[PDB]
């Protein structure tokens, strides 16, 4: 990612949260990444699935 | 059935979205609170004391060795030491709010969150008054007013320098001095108009709310009467707090407690239904039932 | 035109034996209007 | 539970591994889905309206599962089913907001609509029967925006040509007839010979709660009663249910825009 203080920037990123949908085609590009993340509170009032 | 009218639940316990008229709930504005929220003065006024179990135990010196004057070559006489226990035990306090999920969704979204506080305060009070006055179905065979009534230790007549004077000195009789006032604060009014004659000084400070130098707690409860005052050392009244309010929301279990309108129990997965239970245990204990004070009026 | 709502009611509280049914209660507001 | 025989229950709604003639379905092949899965026709037709709060209603349904059953004869049930619930609450609202039927809460529907304005034409299907049910749109200057069939009537259509251009007012490849679009409903409650036309772009709809779906195995089920008439318990049973729940809003803008052709 390009920084908010204009640096490229390299992170790794979780095996458990992130996946790359390809292209059919025998070439497989990569046409779209996501990452998705459980966001909670540490006192785990309620609802935990929100992501 | 396709009924689609809402739930009647009784008691009325269950927030809802739906007016059973019809109306639904949508732009609520969410109340403010205006009053400020009270603390345990039990928890100000007493000494805590770290409790992991439910009791706790308590060892205390009792008798102290003689001791004798012996001739020269005379047999010195034995003597002998003795200790006393006591032990404390705690109490759950509880209780647990009903809500629908089409409120908790379109209603008040936030409603669990600005329950918290209020579940707290009431608490504390439910305390506060179970462990000072005894009112309040108090689950400790222990209190403020229960060791007053068996030592009679009460003064009659009116808030004056002469009663207040004789209030403390009731403690000292038993070698023990006092530490704070518990008041109503309905009357400072009376607190502020006693003055010594001689001295000329006024023995309750109006803006630092000390009673001849002694600092003053103020009950918001109901049941000490304005012309009531009581007096302790408060350092012989402990309490323990084995578990904080612990809060737990759950969306599939049973209220028994709450009956649908058919009379079934309310089930709150087939019905839709989220609810929050909270829950504290608290523990009490009267070190020395001589401690304490009151006076009333005549 | 101005429009409030306050807290009326507290929830209350009980003390419950080992094991208890804990029971329910409610709080409540109060609309105003000026 | 004790029984050893299977348990009996009351509705017979829950799912079993072992049948009541004590037949087990061990080695149980996956079923496969021989008709295609259906859409919702109002959601297809009407405008969407960005909605929060409102008049909207709740759908729901659960499903007992018996562990026995999700262990052994069929583990990728609950998966398999959702697109099934899905499906049903969408008959549910096309047959509430459509055809008045199944105890729609609102107080709207199109039959209701027609009902009201009395835009009905009594006869067979002919091209100047087609043309009388689009006319009684454009009488009041609302055109014709799409057909709503019974798929069982195109042995019909089929029968109407053009006495001028001399060919078929329906293309039966295309499914459209006069040049505008037919979707087909498969609710039994749409006769054969009836036909229904307006302009959907009248009729509105919300959602303001997506298909909702938990799982769990440990409530009561109060409407599932053991045959001693006890409630069925999902963990003291070793039971599993699926609650879906749906909240869908449904408005007509204008009633007049929506015409009814019927037969004689």
């Amino acid at each position: 990612i390009r920084n908010q203080d204009d640096e490229t920037r390299l992170y790794k990123s979780d095996a458990m949260s992130t996946f790359i949908i390809y292209d059919n085609t025998v070439e497989r590009n990569s046409i779209a990444g996501v990452r998705y993340l459980r966001t909670k509170p540490i006192d785990k009032t309620d609802e935990d699935e929100v992501f | 059935s396709n009924n689609v009218k809402p739930q009647v639940f009784n008691p009325d316990n269950v927030m809802m979205h739906e007016k059973k008229d019809g109306t639904l709930m949508n732009e609520f504005t969410t109340p403010i609170l205006q009053e400020v929220m009270e603390n345990s003065k039990i928890m100000q006024l007493g000494k805590y004391e770290p409790m992991e179990g439910t009791e706790k135990k308590f060892t205390f010196w009792a008798d102290k060795p003689g001791a004798y004057w012996v001739g020269e070559g005379q047999k010195i006489e034995t003597s002998k030491a003795t200790w006393v226990n006591a032990t404390m035990r705690a109490f759950k306090l509880g209780v647990i709010l009903p809500v629908t999920k089409e409120f908790l969704n379109y209603t008040y979204s936030q409603f669990f969150e600005e329950m918290k506080p209020m579940i707290a305060e009431a608490f504390y009070k439910k305390f506060d008054e179970a462990g000072i006055l005894n009112q309040g179905n108090n689950p400790f065979g222990k209190s403020i007013a229960q060791s007053i009534e068996k030592t009679n230790k009460v003064i009659k007549g009116d808030f004056t320098q002469d009663n207040i004077i004789d209030l403390e000195a009731l403690l000292e009789d038993d070698e023990l001095e006092a530490n704070a006032f518990i008041s109503k604060t309905q009357n400072r009014s009376l607190l502020r108009k006693i003055v010594d004659p001689e001295t000329k000084e006024r023995i309750y400070d109006r803006n630092s709310d000390s009673l001849d130098g002694l600092p003053v707690v103020n009950l918001k409860s109901s049941n000490l009467k304005r012309g009531e005052l009581i007096t302790g050392d408060f350092d012989k009244l402990i309490y323990g707090i084995p578990q904080l309010i612990e809060y737990k929301i759950d969306e599939t279990a049973q209220l028994s407690t709450v009956k649908n309108e058919d009379g079934t129990p309310v089930n709150l997965f087939e019905q839709d239904m989220v609810a929050l239970r909270a829950t504290m245990h608290v523990a009490l204990h009267i070190a020395d039932d001589k401690a304490f004070a009151k006076l009333v009026p005549a």
